[PDB]
């Protein structure tokens, strides 16, 4: 019968704290920083 | 949109091999390069007769000079 409010608050907050690890996860243009 | 993958530390395993590599061949490039050398300038022997009155030496009855040796 659908989600609890608990569970739908727990999902919320999960998905939020994915998405940012998710954006932490791309790289700045200089990332592979390659030695000479 | 490049991503960051996210990989076991292969330093360890590439040094290790780098390193056996450097040794193996540190030792190995001076072999190689004397073994050709000593073909291509010091000859195998050829099969003759002995001599009358002649006893050869217990190292002349083998043909690879380094066999010799
Ligand atoms: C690498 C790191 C990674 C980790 C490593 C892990 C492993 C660790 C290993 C540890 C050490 C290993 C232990 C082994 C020690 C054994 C050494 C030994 O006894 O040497 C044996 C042997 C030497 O025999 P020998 O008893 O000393 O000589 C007897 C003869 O009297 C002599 O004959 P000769 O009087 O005619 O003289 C010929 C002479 C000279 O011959 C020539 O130069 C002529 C060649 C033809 C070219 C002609 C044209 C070129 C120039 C002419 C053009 C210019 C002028 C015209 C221009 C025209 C312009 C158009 O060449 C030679 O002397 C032979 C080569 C010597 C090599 C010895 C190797 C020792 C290595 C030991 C340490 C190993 C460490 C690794 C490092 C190795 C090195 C990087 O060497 C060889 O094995 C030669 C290879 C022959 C194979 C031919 C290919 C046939 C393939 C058949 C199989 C097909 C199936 C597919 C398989 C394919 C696979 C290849």
């Amino acid at each position: 019968s659908g989600y609890t409010p608990d569970e739908k608050l727990r999902l919320q907050q999960l998905r939020e704290l994915r998405r940012r690890w998710l954006k932490d996860q791309e790289l700045s243009p200089r990332e592979p920083v390659l030695p000479p | 949109k490049r991503l960051f993958i996210i990989k076991p530390s292969g330093f360890y395993d590439r040094r290790f091999l780098k390193l056996m590599r450097f040794y193996i061949l540190l030792t190995g490039i001076p072999v190689a390069i004397g073994i050709t050398l000593v073909n291509v300038f010091i000859g195998e022997a050829e099969l003759a007769d002995i001599p009358e009155g002649y006893v050869p030496e217990h190292w002349e009855y083998f043909k690879h000079p380094i066999s010799r040796w």
